[PDB]
């Protein structure tokens, strides 16, 4: 088959933001929120 | 909703007064002992302006947002400030311009040859992300906004020779503006006026010549290129250099502002009459953001000192401060009547006339969009990500929030307080204390919600005027800007309302020279003083800015306020850099339904997708979050629990027969209007799905036992309002405009009136 | 009833420990619900797979494979076997005081992380700051040849 | 087709011809705006490379192979059980390498080009690192 | 330069806390940097507020009510004293590891307390199940006698 | 003699922002590993 | 929680290696953070799979087959136990001069190696001309009598 | 690096060979150019596959089968082991040279053959390249002189 490891092994321009944060939260997923109990 | 008491507004509210505005920590202030009147007829506002999307990556150049990129970087960013930032500017387009390697290297690079000449057809392209790359290895600098504003400089001055490729786009977000200006955003409207100055010059290069001979001849050589770069940006390189210090324009124009407006000046350092008779001094001289401007100038630095020559300099110093105003600016001159026409008041009269509780009040409109959308990588340990929106979910959430946008007016909410207040009152004169201020605020509560702060250290720095130094500097940074916000807005609506003022100077304990603040001279035809002041003559002075507005009439909004929704549909192509973690929101959500059918309890458990006509779970999506929305429904809450825990304060010590039979048909008329309201929205989008689906989880758990179908004419009727009523506390319950504590005190208060028995009792026939 | 596939490996090892010991018979017997009979107990665990992940929780050294294998082979015994299979452990006295000292430093980590990039990319630009200054010497040697 | 074989396989020739001249006459320069001219001619020819191989992969064939490999993929992760899919694979590398595939595999099923020499001709992007430098596609669908 | 509503509650109270010990005086003198002479570090003191608070700190006995008025005064002081000031506390080597084990734990709490509601809505119910059961019988008494 | 060591921590702040950051990332660089592997068990067990 | 497909490979030779000897129990104590007991470090070797990588280089004559698996089964922890696992691997102080002498060869055999092909062809025709004669002459015989 | 799957197979393959056997030390330190400790080795099989390759072809007594397997499972190691895997056959003494032994040997001639051009051009090729140096300079001179 073709194989596409040697243009596989690339890189992309990287460039800043001007304001930081906000980095590390790439995957997570906390649990749903519950309703209030009705009456 | 803030609280505030009107006689003891130094401990009360410290954040808003005007003598902690010119460094006054003690009450130590005076009456108008010594006076000079002055009659304010501009302002300089902003428009009405919120924060959007900008991109950068494509051949364009404009420069004043290239300039509010440099107030956000700057500021915003946590740097110094944008006139270190324009001065580090200068020194690296310096660099760059009188430097002929530079753009000879360059252009051997995106042209592919470095001696001989390119043919017509022989024509490639070569992306900007790649002449980026090495611009920044050939020209280094630590900013990446100066390497972007050189990228599309030549990639405008080259588009028309088809050298590069139009594919890539990449956007930043721009901030929000305040709208009265301090004295450095004065310094750094006059650094914009010259860095919009230096890039009008590099938006305006053609290269018509240059594309004209290379139709002509067929051929050009590298060196022309190399030439008709470097000429150019030499052309703006020329218009950088000698201008002013913008401190000192500011400054010197603030100082001798000062000494023509104070009543005792010495007759030493005093304005002549030519400097006096300059040609705009008259309209700098009845402006009101100058004059709050001059008040933190000498509040921050303490005092003030002249540097240029008063007699000559000075004279022509003015009218470039003047330019650089009246020029295309954030800031704008209006007249005083415009600027703070969303503000209304009402209060609660006595019988003599006198206010017991006044309220000052916010008019907003109820943005009803919202949108979803799911971030995307491009590759991994690179934040360069994009965000693909998701219509079918957004138009769902739009069409249920666009009925709850027509039920929760901000004037109904004073209006209720009124009714309030007018029920519960008694007869009897109001004199142990004066007539207590609400002020709602919902922007105070957006921007807690906006920036994910406790509501707490905001109602904490109103109140004893100091911020925190515990939470960080893009949360600080932006409560001291609310802050003075606040203040400026506040003295707007005073001055505006009682024109007559009459600026004194401050110099009891005087720790400064000459320390500017106004007072006022509203007539009142009252007897006993709201506030702390001497009623003595058929008017009051008082040098405090709100209760000036304690002893107003009630005026009515004659504009909303209003915030847009940020712009995710139309460039859905470039990535996006911006922090759009802190501005989304994680959706997911469990609610269920209990109902007793004769001694047995069936619950009815119910999920977000579900509602949302998916099937399957979808992880991935976020909301951008809906702070208007949540901030208008919180102060609405927060009002209801307020009036009902104060007539059930009043019903205890009534001591009366009809005055008791009032308070008490006012709580219910006031929970059976709560209970429709509910109802009214549980009859939308979401809740007519979660009501047809709560009812088939139950009905399918009826089955093993045989029950005998009942009367089927009020048994329907009953089961349908309570369903509704859950379905409608659960879809604010799911979007987040309610939290869960809230909803379940607003069900205890809707529970213990019987007040589902009392609509129900108006739906039988006697 | 129980997959044949757990059974030939879970009934020899639970088989092979009341051989080994029989004093575990009873400790299985009160702690599952059957009568004290091997014969009982085993036709017990052949019937039901919850009982037979808590026998192969009560014998731990012979069992641990053919309880892992019965884990593999039922997915759907998993929580409710763990949520029977429950033991709490005890806490320390001074566990929370001790840890309330830490807040003014893990914050430091984080704001360190924030800037950095990754907490990985904090790790790896730590390591790279602790190592030996001959290996940037080889990097800009490896560079200077014209190798990149 | 062996006229249109010929007129593809002289093509392939002169084009690594081409990069083996560049990449030589840069070594031996000695002088910045030579070895920037080289430079930039290198990239130059690869980007051309790359769109002309899109602009392949968006045609009939290849946009079928384009359609039948998302497609199968999809189902298949879908029956694996984690549908982040058609956000994971529309993104400026995954469809670029999805795209120069397909622009190859379609001159591969016909008789005009070798599996070696599409494999050679594909390690030219990969290290020209023009695959990362261009990110948008213009699509014929 | 120090403002003088915080050096006048300020300078004494280091001046007594030197009049009572001298061994201090050399500690705050390697502190900071200045001379190890009283008259310097009071200069020191009066001229700069970073090192008034610096010495506020290496003393607290009796000068905590001018570290709270230097605090309350100026708040740069204190967001620059919170960085120059940090001290590491030692970490037990079993830390981690023994926190590792309440991950199974921590998980049963909070998934009792989403659906109880708030965790002072858990406390109550808890308390309420542990309270005796006289209390209930005086509930449904005076429920019987007609009170609510 | 000192002109040598000023400017290199004068280029070391450009490149980190403030003074204060400085200061916090060489606290942060010289802090214990144990930290380290705290902050990542607690992100393990889903605290943020 | 780790796979029980690499639990059952996991577990037991962690178990055998401490049989076997007991002095790794308190290095495995040190590096990972938990308790000294062997009940301790199993239970966080059963919760967290990054402490099971951990323990199972740590323990390397028998823990190869299991380390080798659970990179295998778990492909996420690899990057994170690639950042935690690290060593200097120590360099020679004349290792930089020792290659740098060696860039006049280097060059000559990339040289040549651009001539002849790829270094997979400069090895083969190394290899032809390192070879004998006597093969040259029996391919002409071979030749002539008709064999290609 | 090394793919778990042949590892689990090569590394306790070539770990029993060491420790049957110290003798191939000079064979991996010849073969591969290492260094001399038994960790070095590893660590380089470990990390390269060539490397791999090659101490699985060193030894025949039980690699033969994890060599296959790598062969299967990476082919891009193939024809450069095919190229490093090539002794050079002496004689065989009678007149047919069967293809069961010479046909690696007779392919790679014609390889260079083919590379080169005729068979008496290799031939050429190869006598000239066997020359003495000064043939060389007399040519050189000869054209430096004015004479081709």
């Amino acid at each position: 088959p073709t194989s596409m490891k040697a243009l596989d092994h690339t890189s992309i321009a990287s460039v800043a933001p001007l304001e930081r944060g906000s980095v590390d939260t790439d995957d997570r997923n906390s649990a749903p929120r519950r309703g209030a109990n009705f009456s | 909703m803030f609280n505030l008491k009107v006689k003891d507004l130094n401990g009360s509210a410290r954040g808003l007064t005007q003598a902690f505005a010119i460094g006054e920590l003690k009450n130590q202030l005076s009456v108008g002992a010594l006076q000079l009147p002055l009659q304010f007829t501009r302002t300089f506002s902003a428009s009405m302006t919120s924060e959007l999307l900008w991109e950068v990556g494509k051949g364009n150049i404009d420069p004043v947002m290239y300039a509010r990129l440099f107030f956000q970087y700057a500021q915003a960013g946590g740097a110094l400030s944008v006139d270190e930032l324009v001065n580090q500017f200068t020194e690296y387009h310096q660099s760059t311009a009188c430097n002929p390697e530079i753009w000879r290297k360059l252009t051997a690079y995106i042209t592919g040859s470095s001696n001989r000449a390119i043919k017509a057809d022989a024509v490639g392209k070569v992306p900007p992300t790649a002449i980026l790359e090495q611009l920044r290895t050939l020209a280094p600098s630590e900013h990446e906004l100066f390497h972007h504003i050189t990228t599309d400089f030549v990639c405008h001055v080259l588009s028309p020779l088809g050298f590069i490729l139009p594919d890539a786009a990449y956007v930043y977000r721009v901030g929000r503006t305040a709208t009265y200006p301090n004295f450095y955003a004065l310094v750094d409207c006059v650094r914009a006026s010259d860095l919009r100055r230096m890039l009008t010059a590099l938006s305006s290069v053609d290269s018509k010549m240059l594309q004209a001979t290379f139709k002509a001849k067929g051929a050009l050589a590298p060196a022309l290129i190399s030439q008709h770069l470097a000429n150019a940006a030499t052309t703006a390189f020329e218009r950088s250099r000698g201008n002013f210090d913008a401190n000192a324009v500011v400054s010197s124009v603030l100082t001798i502002l000062g000494r023509l407006w104070s009543p005792s000046t010495p007759k030493e350092l005093d304005p002549s009459a030519r400097l006096r008779n300059t040609n705009g001094i008259d309209q700098l001289r009845s402006n009101l953001a100058l004059f709050i401007a001059y008040q933190d100038m000498v509040k921050q630095r303490g005092r003030a000192e002249v540097i240029f020559s008063d007699e000559e300099l000075s004279s022509t110093i003015i009218p470039w401060f003047i330019e650089a105003m009246s020029e295309v600016s954030p800031f704008k001159l209006r007249p005083i009547n415009e600027t703070t026409s969303y503000i209304g008041q009402t209060s609660a009269i006595d019988h003599m006339g006198q206010p017991s509780h006044v309220v000052v009040y916010e008019d907003w409109q109820f943005a009803k969009e919202i949108t979803a959308f799911t971030p995307v990588k491009l590759a991994n340990n690179s934040n360069q990500r994009f965000l693909d929106v998701e219509p079918g979910i957004s138009d769902r959430m739009s069409a249920t929030l666009a009925p709850i946008g027509n039920t929760f007016a901000v004037s109904a909410f004073v209006k209720n307080r009124t009714a309030v207040y007018e029920a519960v009152s008694q007869r009897g004169t109001v004199n142990s204390n004066g007539a207590e201020m609400t002020l709602g605020f919902p922007s105070v509560v957006e921007r807690d919600y906006a920036l994910d702060r406790d509501p707490m250290v905001a109602i904490a720095a109103l109140r004893t005027g100091i911020v925190d130094e515990s939470l960080e500097a893009r949360a600080s940074n932006d409560l001291k800007r609310s802050m003075f916000n606040y203040y400026a807005a506040v003295m707007h609506y005073a001055v505006a309302h009682n024109p007559e003022v009459v600026v004194s100077e401050h110099q009891g304990v005087a720790a400064e020279q000459g320390s500017l603040y106004l007072v006022w001279n509203v007539r009142t035809e009252l007897r006993i003083p709201v506030g702390y002041n001497a009623i003595e003559g058929g008017s009051i002075r008082t040098p405090e800015p709100l209760e000036a507005i304690a002893y107003n009439k009630p005026i009515q909004p004659s504009e909303v306020l209003q915030a847009k929704v940020l712009d995710l549909a139309n460039h859905t192509t470039s990535i996006h850099i911006w922090p759009w973690h802190e501005a989304s929101t994680e959706f997911a959500y469990e609610d269920a339904y209990s109902v007793t059918i004769r001694n047995k309890r069936y619950t009815a458990e119910v999920k977000e997708f579900e509602l949302l006509g998916l099937g399957q779970r979808r992880e991935r999506v976020r909301i951008l979050k809906p702070t208007v929305a949540h901030a208008i429904i919180q102060m609405w809450y927060s009002w209801f629990v307020e009036d009902d825990r104060t007539l059930a304060a009043a019903r205890r010590t009534s001591r009366d027969d009809a005055e008791k039979l009032a308070i008490d048909g006012r709580r219910m008329q006031n929970a059976v209007t709560l209970l429709r309201k509910i109802e009214m929205i549980g009859t939308t989008g979401i809740g007519a799905s979660a009501v047809h689906l709560a009812q088939s989880r139950i009905v399918d758990q009826m089955a093993g036992r045989g029950l005998i179908d009942d009367s089927s004419d009020l048994h329907v009727g009953i089961n349908r309002h309570r369903i509704r009523i859950w379905a409608g506390l659960a879809v604010l319950q799911m979007m987040g405009l309610l939290s869960r504590s809230e909803a379940e005190a607003l069900t205890k208060v809707l529970g213990d009136s019987n007040a589902l028995g009392m609509v129900v009792a108006t739906t039988d026939i006697d | 009833m129980l997959l044949p596939v757990v059974a030939r490996a879970a009934v020899p090892a639970i088989e092979s420990a009341i051989a080994a010991t029989p004093g575990l018979v009873s400790r299985i017997a009160a702690a599952i619900g059957s009568k004290v009979s091997p014969s009982a107990i085993l036709a017990a665990v052949k019937s039901n797979p919850v009982v037979a992940g808590l026998t192969l929780a009560q014998i731990g050294s012979t069992g641990y494979d053919a309880y892992q294998q019965l884990l593999e082979n039922h997915p759907e015994v998993a929580e409710m076997l763990k949520d029977l299979s429950f033991k709490a452990d005890e806490i320390q006295p001074d566990f929370i005081g001790n840890l309330g000292q830490y807040r003014e430093e893990l914050e430091l980590v984080e704001d360190a992380a924030r800037f950095v990039g990754g907490m990985s990319n904090l790790i790896r630009l730590r390591q790279a700051l602790e190592l030996d200054i001959k290996y940037y010497g080889l990097k800009m040697q490896l560079n200077d040849m014209g190798y990149r």
